[PDB]
This record gives C-alpha cells, structure tokens and sequence, in this order.
C-alpha cells in the first residue's frame, strides 16, 4: 500500500550485506526478500539448538551497535541463565543527532530485521518480542506492521513455526518524542505503559526487565547481522574486515560532505577514508575542522587517521560522522549539542536535570555575548558536574563533547570569552 | 459529557487489544487521539484512562512527558522542523524564514485558520537530507522556497 | 568528475524555460535541479493516470521538434492503442549541419531531459526507455550516464518509483558516424545491434518498432517540454507564443552573425528578428545573401519576414538558421550540402545511392571548372531524380536545398556554366 | 610465433560490462567497438571473430556493422584522432585555415597519420557545434579553432 513520504537517503556498500537491498530507496517485500534466500537462515536456525546459535553468535565477535558495544552472544548467554519466560526487544528509537542508519533497514529491508528478531528470539526462548520504534518514524512503523503480516501469512510467525514447536508474536510499539526512551531500561518502562524513566542498575535487564523477567534488548543494526552469521557460519563472518573487529558496519555521514548518506564498510576503514574516499570529500573542498560522533565525542582534524572500530583509539560510538569544516563556528555547534541534552534529560537525577539546563542556558549567554564573568565560570563548573549521582549514561556524557571542544579549540572559545 | 465518537472508540479498542496488556497501548492511543482531533483534548484523558484500566494521573503524567503530544494548540497539519546540530549547519534558518515568508508564522505559532503549526523538534533521523521537516507523517528535505511552496500546496 | 572538453556555445532566452539553467555553460547536477523545482512535475505526473498525461500533452499542441512536426500527444495515443510491452526512445543523434540545439540541454541540464523521459514513459506504459546519442557527443554520453545514476539515488528511476508501482530503466546507446541513424526506423535498427538501414513504412514504429513492439521515438527538445506541460498545466503552456504554434522553441544560429548560438524564442519571432534583433546582426554589417535551414531549405534575403514556425509560409525544419552574407559563394555552399548527402546515404535505394554520389561528383566538377556540357545536364537531371523509390526522407530531400539555390540564385550558377 | 587473438583482461572486462548493460547482448555491439577502438587506437580485423562470439552473433554481421559506421577505422592505428569538420558552416568559417595550420604543425593532410603513430586527421561531417566553427575534436575533447598559435597550444596537451 501507500506509505508516508520519506527522503531518499543515499546508501553505498563495499560489502553488499546489510545494504544489498537497502542500498535501493524502496520497500522490499517478502517475495523480493525470499528471491535472494530470505528466511533461509531462520529455517536453518530452527534445525539448530538454541545454545548452538548463541555459540555461533558468540564466536562471530558481534558487538552491540547501539553505543555500549556489549558482546551480543555473551548477553544472550547471560539471559538464558535465568528462568523463563523471557522477552526480546528490538531497539529502533534511533534519536541521537546525526544517526539515521537503522531507519534505512526498517524502511527498505524490513524482512532483514524480522528474520533476525525470530532467530534471536528462538535463541533465548522468547515467545514474545517487541520492536520499539520512535514515533517520528511513522513510515517505518507501518512498513514493519505490513511486513510482519507478510511473515505470518508465509508461516514464519505465529504458533508452531515451520513445524519446530516454537511460538513467536512480534508487537510493534511507538515512542512519542523522548530520546531517553532509547536507553534500554527507559525503553522497557515505556513498553510497560509508563514514562520513559531509566531504572537503577543493577539489576540489569537480562535478569530483570519487562515485567521483571529476563529481557534482551538489541539495536536494529545488531539484529540485522544475525541472518548473515547463521547463513555464512561464524568462521566466514569473522573473515569480513579486521579479525579483531569483524563484520559489516553502517556509517551515517552528514554535515559538510559531498555525498551524505549511509555507508556499509568494514571497521578497518579510517575516518579520513569515510570522508574522503567514500563520502566524496568536503563541500567546497574545505578543510575539515572537526567531526562530531553524534552528540558524544568531538574529533579534531588531527585525529582522522583513526580506525572506525571499537578499539581504545578507534572512533567508537555508533560510527555516526557529522563533518564540520573551517568556517563552522565550534561554539555555535557546542550550543546545539547542549540544546539537545537540555531537551532530553528526563530529570530524575538532580545534577543531570539541573546541569543539562544550565549548560544550555549559560552557553546561549556566551554565544550571544551576554555572559558575565560568573556565567563563564559557572558554565565551566556545570559542564564538569552533570555526571554525579546519575543512574544512566545521558548524565555521564552530556558534558563530554562540549568539554572536548573546549580542550581542542581553546582559541575559538577564548575569542568568545574576550 | 465527553464520550469518544464511535469510529475512534473502535480504533482505540484495537490498540488496547493488540498488546498482551491493556496499559501497553497508552502511546498508540494518544497518537490516535491526537491524529483525530489535531491535538490532545484534556477532557479526553479521563475516559481513555477508564479503557486502559489506569488512574487519570498516570495518563496525565504520560501526556506531559512525551513531547510529540500537544494539549494546547489544535492543528490540522503539524510542520515539524528539525533544530538540531546537522540541520542547523545545513540551513534550518532558511527553512524557517521560508516557512515564515509563505505561512506568516514562526516556530510555536498556529496560523489563524488552524491549518499549519510549526513545531521545532530534535533530530528526526535524516541528517543526510538536512534541513529536514515533516508535515504530519510525511518527511522531506528542504531545498528552496519555490520547492517548499509546492509541497505545502499539497496540504489543503 | 572531469568530462571531455566542450566549446561554450552561447545561449539566450526570452522565455527562461528550456534554457533556464542551460543558458549557463556548465553541468547542472541534481541538487541544482531539485532546488529549482526539479522532479516535482514527475511527482505530480505519477499521481495522474497515464491517459490524463497523454490528454494534457495532446491538448498542449506540442509538436515534434525533430523535423516532421507530428503532434506528440497523438503519437502517444497511436502507440497505446497497440498491446504492450511498449518502448520509449529519446532521439539524440542531432547530426544535421547547423543543428546544435539538443546537445546544450543534454550537456547542461540533463535532468530536464531525464524528467521528460520518465513522464513520457509512464504516459505510454513503457518500463524500458533508451537514449540514442550520436557517438560524436562523448561528453553528453558520460553526462547522461552520471545523471541517470543521480536519478536512481533519489528514486526517480528503478522499480516502484515513488510508491507509484511504475518501473523504469533508461539505457544510453551511442551512435558511430551515421546521420541516417537519426531516422527513427534506422535508429531502431541500430539499437537492435544492426546497421542503420531505414525500414519500409508502414508499418510505423508506434505499432511495430524495437523488437516489433510499439515504440515512441521523440526528439530531445520535444521531451524537454514535457516537464513544463505537466507543471504549468496544458492550458497555461498553450498561452505561450502564438496560440497556433505554442510553446518555447530553440533556434541554433550559426555562420555570418555577430552572436552565434542557441536562442530560446516564441515561434511568432521572424527570421529577420533572429538574425538582427537577437543574434546581433551580421559580421561586418554585410548584407544577408541566404539562410540555409540546415541542409533542407535555402531562403533568400527577400524571405526574412517569415515566422519561425511550422506554417507552410513559415521557416519550418528544426529552426536551424545558417546565415550566408553577400560575399559567400552559393555554388561553393551547395557543393558542401551535396557532399553531406553523398556521405550519409545508406545505399539501400538505387536513386538515392547513385544520385547522392553523382550530385556531389558533378557539382564538384562544375565548381572546379572541369565540367563538360553533358555533366551540367546530368547534374540537373540527377538533382531531380534522387527521390524515386526512396523509403526514407533523406532521398526525398537530398536535392531540395540545391534546387532552391538554382532557382533563387541563377546569376551565380550561370557564372559557372560559362 | 602466432596465436589466436584474445582480448587482454582489462578490456575483456569492459566488453563484458557493455554486454551485460542492455537486455540483449547484441545491442552492445557499438559500445564494444568504441571500446576496442579506444584500447588499440583502431579496430584490429582479428578482434572481430572473438567479439562475435561474445555477442552471440555471426562474424559477417559484425564486419558489416564495422564497415557501415564511419567512426570506426580498421586501417590506421592512431593514439589521437583529430576530427576536423568539413561541412557547410565550418567550411564558411575557416576549415581550410585549420587544415593549413594542422599541416604546418604536424606535417600531414586529411586521411594521413604522423610517422610516430600519434596523430591522424579524420575529416568528418557536422559535429553539432556550428556556432563555434571551425570545429575539431582530439579524441573525446572538442574545440573551436582560432589560430595557428592557439592550435599548437591545444595540441601540446596531447603527449
Ligand atoms: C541516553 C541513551 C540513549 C540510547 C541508548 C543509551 C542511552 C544511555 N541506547 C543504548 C541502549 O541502552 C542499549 O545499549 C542497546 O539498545 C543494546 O543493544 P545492542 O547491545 O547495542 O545491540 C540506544 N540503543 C539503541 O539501540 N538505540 C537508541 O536509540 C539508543 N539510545
Ligand atoms: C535522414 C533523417 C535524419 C533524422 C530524422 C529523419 C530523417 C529522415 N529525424 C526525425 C526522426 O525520424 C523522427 O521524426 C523524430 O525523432 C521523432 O521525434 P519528434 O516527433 O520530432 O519528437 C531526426 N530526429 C531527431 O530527433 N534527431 C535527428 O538527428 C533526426 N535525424
Ligand atoms: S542521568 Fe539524566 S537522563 Fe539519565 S536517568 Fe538521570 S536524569 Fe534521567
Ligand atoms: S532514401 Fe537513401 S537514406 Fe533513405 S533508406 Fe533509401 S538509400 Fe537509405
Ligand atoms: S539534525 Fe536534523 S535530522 Fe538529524
Ligand atoms: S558544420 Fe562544422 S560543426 Fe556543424
Ligand atoms: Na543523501
Ligand atoms: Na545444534
Ligand atoms: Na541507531
Ligand atoms: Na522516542
Ligand atoms: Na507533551
Ligand atoms: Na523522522
Ligand atoms: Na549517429
Ligand atoms: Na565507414
């Protein structure tokens, strides 16, 4: 049927895995998915033991693509140590600035996600699964609803799936405007009918999650790798990219490049290569000034030779690349990051509630040239004191990027201070 | 006095029956209500609460927490305009100026007829196509006033 | 990327339609195009039925710009009365002397053409279209290939374009030296991997063309109008220029004028105006002696007050204006026209095959003062006898221009007969 | 000693690309021939047998096509083909001055190749640039001729 309008995000792959179909800006339905061997990994998964699927995913070295980078197999392993019933959750809240990687799988190759969800669910003995998709992805929501019906009619969902004895239903939930709902425990609260307030950890979801039961939450992109691991085997999967950090990775690239969009690349790829080899270089061929890794880290133009991996010195994060060039004002940009955290703190913790607001408000005073000497010292102080007592990672990071800009672009800030 | 029109009561019952537990359907119900009225009627919360078998204060907490919901300004078509970092760098201000040239309004404001409301929002997950805006569920990259004018004319 | 070098042909418009971007002598890529309302007419087309589009084009009074001037809408109607599959061909062979109008749309505003192709293909139910571009336009070829990729990226081509269900792929073929391949049946023969031999008609391509299926061939300039018909509506389009010869027209002006180049003008513009009001008058302010409508007609200084339309008393052709002034030798010019037909006859028909060669051979002897009396009489006879048995337009016209020079410039020919 | 001609890999791959590009293989004949001529500086007559195999076409068909299309040359290898327009508009505006200058610079006339195999003058019909007459091309690049000095500078770019 007809779906809401979506911009045609450019996508390019050197690997032809996650973007084999999704490199084309259109909905690929079940017959088209089946044509290239769709749902065959599922069929194979169902003839394997749950424990063996966990072992394969373990040995693949797959790590979470949602930001915390936790090894996926070990997470599944932890969940099945605890008595059932168990729940599986696909996290499709993708609300961090610059990050649009997950939506192109949802909207173009839904069956790639659904297939991974069913395997993953079977692996942990979950008979009930959820996609939590942000509310500002209305098209993605209707695409997933229709695509889930397609799987049901083709016998991949429902009871006694393909004679295996394994039941699964997949419910699709919508967010309603809160970035914190991407945080796994807030996600769970939202699913339980409530405000999206993170919970004190421990306990962690794999022990106590939805309705207090063992719950695995994985990112869209993470789940999208599952088909491939079962299909190729773990050995062939690790042969993709560097052996230490193996597998396909999506990189959403925006800002001042010639070819903004999503790039499927191996994680030995450098940052310079993303920008200059793949994304076309910079608009106007201007010099790179900085790269914002979402709203988390700020890399200087002296840090481009780093690998796009999960190594200590690697880019890290979710591979989100926002490029700023020599005429972008670093302080204006830091203001925008602060504005984001001001709008997204849930307010449970006092230093986070108060600091996200003051960092924005004082930084705005600095930008507009209306800051007193005390507002400047207060800004510095607040920026260093959002993290105390915080029970989730938002409060841990709301000052991080801005602090890095202060360290790496002192002269531009000094100008504002004069 | 406030009962929901039947066509809507039906639609709400669908959501309430879809998850294993009724309460899980609060957000879908609120999206549905807002879709129907162009905003969230405060008086709509009471009987919604009855249908979810929840207290009213819970429903009220939820509406107030989730930013997409509005209980103040009725609007047929909500123009969500991205104000985050990437769209800012790539020309949020030109999109807004161009909305203002065409519609006579700024972010926050509803037109007099209640047709268009401009809603500034955080990143919409389409940064490669900055600057980005939605009109209800439809999403688009902003190219120019000329191009914007012809998109908006599709909404009557 | 780098394309082959092109001369910067001057362009000028009083209408600011086909030459809106192409008046600037560089490539305009998709972002520039989209910024001016590009592909918006396509989007509106896909919300209309195919029948409505034919009716709009029909009602617009658009006529072919390739030389035959056949109503475009009616051509489409003829094609769609025959069962599919149907094919669409944009003719980009432009190889007639003096004619350089189509290339500046291809090289400067490719998307104007591609957008036209997609609407037209949708209108006739064709899911496979071709551009046949002469091999002597390499840059145009590479510009079209790149531009087609851009269209795919933004989902204007491929399967299920913009949720419409309409599928399309545009293929780009190259010519290799033959003017005859601009003739629509020879074009089609070339696309089937064969020599460009014109076919006997009937049957006409709209019933039997590529692979024997209904085929619409349309000229570049013709297709470039389709965007505007849809965008403005057929009613507003028809209000441009004279109501009986409506729409923008491109006029390639060359030879003894101050400002040679392409002019977009209404078709109620006179020939005198093209030369003296737009093209800057003549070099050295010398008098006009003659104007060659390409290699088709020759007009005298007494025939300048005629409309640049397709009226019987009008300029006709493709609007190609080649200006000769008072010191230019008409016999020498005629020789050049003779040499062209000599080089381009396919040779299938005997009077064309031998007449094109003999006309040129005998005229060369007349010009060099080596002609016998019998060669004079033979030249006159062959000039009148190229047309018999001919199955395409070349044979019918190979003597036409030269005959008009004999009739309108007898004193200059007599000089050679002495 | 002698062997049955085979395409080098670099070329065989470009050829296979053109054949895969259209829905029917035989529709790629002209793109294939442009590619061969681009690789060798001409069309080698022995190259036509194996192109016919790849096009699933009879050899005589391929030969007929090669003979019909004027851009293709089976006689003379040249690195750079100088296509000189000899049609009506270029004639009126100085085709002869351009050929004179070409003879003065390169020492050759239309239809000839320089001794080194570098340049061949090829007279052609209207190149569709009549406003920038007189027109010539050097392989894919196209230019207006202005004068001997300006011509020499253009040619200095081909090496
Ligand atoms: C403030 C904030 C916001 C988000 C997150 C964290 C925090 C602290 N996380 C990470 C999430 O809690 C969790 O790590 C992952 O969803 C687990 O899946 P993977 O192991 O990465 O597949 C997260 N993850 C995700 O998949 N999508 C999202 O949009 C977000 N958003
Ligand atoms: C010898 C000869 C040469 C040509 C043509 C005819 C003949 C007899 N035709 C006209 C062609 O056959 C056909 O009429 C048009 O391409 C149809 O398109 P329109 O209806 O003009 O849009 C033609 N048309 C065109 O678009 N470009 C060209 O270069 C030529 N060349
Ligand atoms: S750290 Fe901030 S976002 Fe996280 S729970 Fe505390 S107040 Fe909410
Ligand atoms: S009239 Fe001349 S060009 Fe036309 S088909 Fe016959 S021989 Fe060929
Ligand atoms: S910053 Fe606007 S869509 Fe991401
Ligand atoms: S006559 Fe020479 S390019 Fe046209
Ligand atoms: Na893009
Ligand atoms: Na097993
Ligand atoms: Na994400
Ligand atoms: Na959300
Ligand atoms: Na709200
Ligand atoms: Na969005
Ligand atoms: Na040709
Ligand atoms: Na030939």
């Amino acid at each position: 049927r007809s779906y809401p309008a979506i911009p045609r995000i450019y996508a390019e792959t050197t690997l032809n895995m996650l973007l084999k179909r999704a490199k084309k800006p259109r909905v690929h339905s079940i017959d088209e998915y089946l044509k290239d061997g769709g749902y065959q990994a599922l069929e194979k998964a169902l003839n394997m033991s749950p424990e063996e699927i966990i072992d394969w995913v373990d040995k693949s070295t797959l790590r979470g693509r949602g930001g915390a980078g936790f090894p996926t197999g070990k997470k599944w392993k932890f969940a099945v140590q605890n008595p059932g019933p168990r729940y599986f959750i696909c996290n499709a809240d993708e609300s961090e600035p610059g990050t649009f990687k997950d939506r192109i799988i949802i909207e173009r190759d839904p069956h790639l996600l659904i297939e991974g969800i069913i395997i993953s669910s079977y692996a942990i003995g979950a008979n009930e699964a959820y996609i939590y998709i942000r509310g500002e992805y209305p098209a993605g929501y209707y695409i997933l609803r229709d695509a889930i019906e397609e799987a049901k009619k083709k016998g991949f969902l429902g009871k006694n799936i393909l004679g295996s004895g394994f039941d699964l239903e997949i419910y699709v939930a919508r967010g309603a405007g809160a970035y914190i709902c991407g945080e796994e425990t807030a996600l769970i609260e939202s699913l339980e009918g409530k405000r999206g307030h993170p919970r004190l950890k421990p306990p962690y979801p794999v022990q106590k999650g939805l309705w207090g039961k063992p719950t695995v939450v994985n990112n869209v992109e993470t789940i999208a790798n599952v088909r491939f691991i079962i299909s190729m085997g773990w050995e062939e999967y690790r042969y993709i990219g560097p052996s230490d950090y193996a597998g396909p990775k999506l990189f959403p690239v925006s800002g001042k490049v010639k070819k903004p969009g999503v790039y499927e690349l191996p994680m030995n790829t450098t940052l310079r290569e993303v920008i200059f080899k793949y994304a076309g270089g910079t608009l106007g061929n201007k010099k790179v000034k900085a790269v914002f890794s979402g709203a988390l880290d700020c890399f200087s133009s002296e840090e481009l030779d780093i690998p796009m991996d999960y190594s200590p010195l690697g880019f890290g994060g979710t591979g989100t690349v926002i490029v700023l060039t020599e005429e972008d004002d670093i302080v204006e940009a830091a203001l925008k990051i602060a504005e984001f955290y001001e709008h997204e703190t849930c307010g449970q913790c006092t230093p986070c509630r108060v600091g996200c607001y003051e960092q924005a408000n004082l930084l705005e005073k600095i930008y507009k040239g209306e800051a007193t000497e005390q507002d400047w010292e207060g800004f510095d102080f607040v920026n260093r004191n959002i993290q105390p007592t915080s029970i989730c990672g938002l409060g841990a990071v709301a000052g991080r990027l801005i602090r890095q800009t202060l360290e790496k672009f002192p002269e531009e800030w000094e100008k504002y201070r004069k | 006095e406030f009962e929901f029109p039947e066509e809507l009561k039906t639609k709400l019952q669908e959501h309430i029956n879809y998850f294993p537990k009724k309460r899980q359907a609060i957000l879908l119900c609120l999206h549905e209500i807002q879709n129907y009225y162009g905003y969230i009627p405060p008086e709509s919360l009471k009987p919604l609460a009855d249908m979810l078998e929840l207290p009213l204060n819970h429903v009220e907490g939820v509406v107030a927490f989730y930013d997409m919901f509005d209980r103040e300004d009725k609007a047929k078509y909500r123009i969500r305009v991205c104000v985050s970092i990437v769209c800012h760098l790539m020309g949020t201000n030109k999109l807004l100026k161009a909305l203002e040239n065409i519609l006579g309004i700024k972010p926050g404001e509803v037109t007099p007829d209640g047709k268009f409301k401009i809603v500034p929002v955080q990143c919409l997950g389409a940064c490669s196509e900055a600057p980005v805006f939605m009109v209800n569920d439809d999403e688009y990259k902003f190219e120019s006033e000329v191009q914007l004018n012809e998109i908006l004319s599709r909404y009557t």
